């Protein structure tokens, strides 16, 4: 069921990816990881690695919550996509990198009328290869249900702070 | 099938509920749509932008609602008694649409009882996850938010960042946020994206970790000694505790404004509903003790040309569920709870 | 010594030479320090805040000036001519220091000469390394460049910042800065501050790394490049300006023609003819849907961090010139900062302007 892993594991996913889309959420704000992240994708970008970051409607706990952020860490606005232009290119991605984001991938959202998530439109981040979730603990996210997707053959957890796992990776990625 | 969107008479309002990405979307849903010339100029949408979309451009008001099946408009329609006759323009049960303030504004929902005009009270949307982009208040209360920090900016003789240059240093701005719901935490994100030293104070539990998640401070070491400490070394002060149909409670008295320095201000986004400063007026700069009370009436209508295409979208994502033949007519699912929990009258019956 | 800062009382004019701080070091170096009765009120300086520091209250700025040796104040002295004589407040043979604006007010040069007052232009503060922490035009126009982005945002009906948001994207504003700058170079960063996508031209090369430094696109015969982007710009910014000759014109008026509705235009040169035509002095125009600001003393917006900053450049222009408790001022000549911007001396205008 779940499949834990480490920032000196987690870099050998998306140095050996040919396009990594970035999905953050809420916890990426908690943590204050953001200038840990840019610095992981150019680390990439620098690598030939294709790097994009997807950011959904209500994402964080305000609109544009991950955008000032993300903003602040100088990442380039042509890099940065709403859910309706990128959702489908996670067919093509072989990795997606979850930092901090849990509601905003939930299928339960697609596929469970019962859910409280349930109609709420959602990143397909189960598409890609992997699926790489930053995330201290099992608990849950604002919804306050359970995720399938950290049960699944192409799901990694990396269980820590989102900024030090970030960090961590950065410094295995040397 | 037609659908309207007339130009907001309310003095100060700038807004339009109408884009022309909506105007695609609607036409695409079997839509003829019609909007009165002029409608979205204060929102910077020019008339032909909208033919551009696919829209009708008619020359008035009356010449564009009376022949409407579903109105759209941004804020309630005015009666006979309050300026000019709006409601009685729309046709006899056609749809309503917009921000009505139904639990406060009985009269003008009667007003459309007996016109027997179907209403959705917008601000009414019942907090669900995938009603959220349907949420009018949510959407709107944010730009609220960023505005707040513009004006504030605005009105403060001094620079919100710090700034070393050839000759010294001016210290950034000290900003204090009171009450963080979606409006606190986006002037929080302007004030420290501009570059001061953000504060905020809330009641509610979770805020703290919220505030923490955007760089700002939450007051916490005798405890609005704490909130005091911080208040008198404060520049810019940014209001937004809004309870809903009650009135705004008081977070910055007289005697906590006489503690402030001469130059500093108060951004009240509260000012309409009682004001969370009691010394604030609305509309009206006012001045006291050195200190700047700012109070702004209707915000969201000073960041009108991005607010009305949120606001559009808004009424889009509500409506598109409930159309279909293949494309060309209007149901309203009652099973939606995001409709029977948003309607307000129908068929010349209250609800 | 004895020195002087009277209130600024040119229509406006909000800011003051001289804080608190700037006070003490002035005492400390041997200084009397008279301030005229409510200064720096526009300043947020209170009189309270200038005893506490150490300085003398005047009543009126006639007593403050009258026994002053030195003489600190913002804007050039008032003539006869122009119904407040303050060069006759002046006492003779006392020292001048303030932006006379030398060059395109020369009856004020006379007036002056004629008073035996020698009087230091500060806006030629030559281009030295030294020389920029006594520079009043960068240290004023970066505040400048500042403002003129608050107050695009201000008249702006658009917010700044990209924002995803469950009711659609709301896109970021596209900011174009004319003219690379103090002024431009504070544009650029405060707007990509707020969160815009911040393009920015001028005529100078190695302006490309200063931009990108603070992550701003430098557009890169040429000219084709901004009317591309000009179409697509919400807030243009231009800080052009020619010392003496008038502003060059970088935005005509059909390219405003060619603009978005909703989108403004922050003229900063408007009082030297203007970067941009239909841009009026102290006022805000609508012009083809395109809003044209050109607000007239722009530092003054700022007054209360333009001023601290403002009596620094002078602290800092004088300090060196100051004996070891001697308790005398006496500016060294062949020093080049003195020699530059000494505009008139000893009755005689001793400076290239014949
Ligand atoms: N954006 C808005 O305007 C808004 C408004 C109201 C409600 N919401 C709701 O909030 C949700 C936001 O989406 P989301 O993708 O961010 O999902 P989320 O529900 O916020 O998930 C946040 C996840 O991040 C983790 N986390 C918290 N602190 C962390 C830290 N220090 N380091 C690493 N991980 C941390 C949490 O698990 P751990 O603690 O175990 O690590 C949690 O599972 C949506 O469900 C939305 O409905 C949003
Ligand atoms: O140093 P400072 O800031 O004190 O200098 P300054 O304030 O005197 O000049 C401001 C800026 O305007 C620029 N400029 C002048 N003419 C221009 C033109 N035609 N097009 C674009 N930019 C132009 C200059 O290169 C300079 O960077």
């Amino acid at each position: 069921s779940v499949k834990a892993g480490s920032a000196e594991d987690a870099a050998f996913i998306m140095k050996n990816a040919s396009k990594v889309i970035i999905v953050p959420g809420y916890g990426m704000a908690v943590a204050q990881a953001q200038h840990a992240l840019r610095e992981m994708a150019d680390v990439l970008k620098k690598e030939g690695v294709e790097v994009s970051y997807a950011i959904h409607p209500v994402a964080g706990r305000m609109p544009g919550h991950m955008n000032v952020l993300l903003a602040e860490a100088n990442v380039p606005y042509d890099e940065v996509f709403e859910l309706e232009e990128i959702n489908s290119s996670f067919q093509t991605a072989d990795v997606a990198f979850v930092i901090g984001a849990n509601d905003v991938t939930n299928p339960a959202a697609k596929t469970d009328p019962s859910s409280p998530i349930y109609g709420m439109p959602i990143l397909d981040v189960e598409k890609a290869g992997t699926v790489l979730f930053i995330k201290r603990s099992m608990a849950s996210g604002y919804a306050g249900v359970e995720n399938e997707l950290f049960f699944r053959n192409n799901t990694m957890m990396l269980f820590g702070d989102a900024k030090k796992m970030t960090e961590q990776i950065v410094q295995a990625m040397n | 099938m037609k659908i309207a969107i007339p130009k907001e008479r309310r003095p100060g309002e700038d807004r339009v509920a109408i884009s022309p990405e909506v105007v695609k979307k609607l036409v695409g849903l079997g839509f003829e749509v019609i909007v009165e010339q002029g409608a979205g100029v204060g929102a910077s949408i020019t008339d032909d932008a909208l033919t551009a979309a696919g829209a009708t451009i008619a020359s008035t008001a009356a010449q564009a609602l009376s022949q409407a099946d579903v109105v759209w408009k941004v804020q309630r329609p005015m009666t006979a008694e309050e300026g000019t006759d709006e409601v009685a323009l729309i046709k006899e049960g056609a749809v309503l649409m917009c921000h009505l303030g139904a639990l406060t504004n009985r009269p003008v929902v009667e007003a459309l009882t007996k016109r027997k005009i179907t209403a959705y009270a917008m601000e009414l949307m019942p907090a669900i996850s995938r009603a959220q982009s349907m949420d009018i208040l949510s959407s709107q209360s944010n730009l609220a938010g960023y505005r707040a920090v513009i004006d504030g900016a605005y009105e403060f003789a001094r620079a919100f960042p710090m700034m070393m240059t050839a000759a010294g240093t001016v210290p950034p701005a000290r900003v204090l946020v009171f009450g963080v719901g979606v409006a606190g935490l986006q002037a929080i994100a302007t004030a420290k994206r501009l570059g001061a030293v953000v504060m905020a104070t809330d009641v509610r539990a979770a805020t703290k970790e919220q505030v923490e998640s955007l760089g700002g401070k939450f007051i916490t070491v005798k405890q609005a000694e704490a909130v005091l400490k911080e208040l008198v070394k404060t520049d810019i002060a940014i209001t937004t505790a809004l309870i809903p149909g009650k009135p705004a409670p008081v977070l910055i008295t007289e005697e906590m404004v006489t503690k402030m320095k001469p130059g500093s201000v108060i951004i009240d986004l509260a000012v309409e509903a009682g004001g969370n400063c009691p010394l604030s007026e609305p509309g009206k700069i006012v001045v006291k003790h050195g200190v700047k009370i700012v109070g702004h009436t209707n915000v969201p209508s000073r960041v009108a040309a991005d607010a009305s295409p949120l606001f559009a979208k808004n009424l889009l994502n509500f409506l598109t569920p409930h159309v279909d033949k293949d494309t060309k007519t209007l149901v309203m699912k009652l099973e939606d709870e995001t409709v029977s929990g948003t309607c307000v009258t129908r068929d010349g019956a209250i609800v």
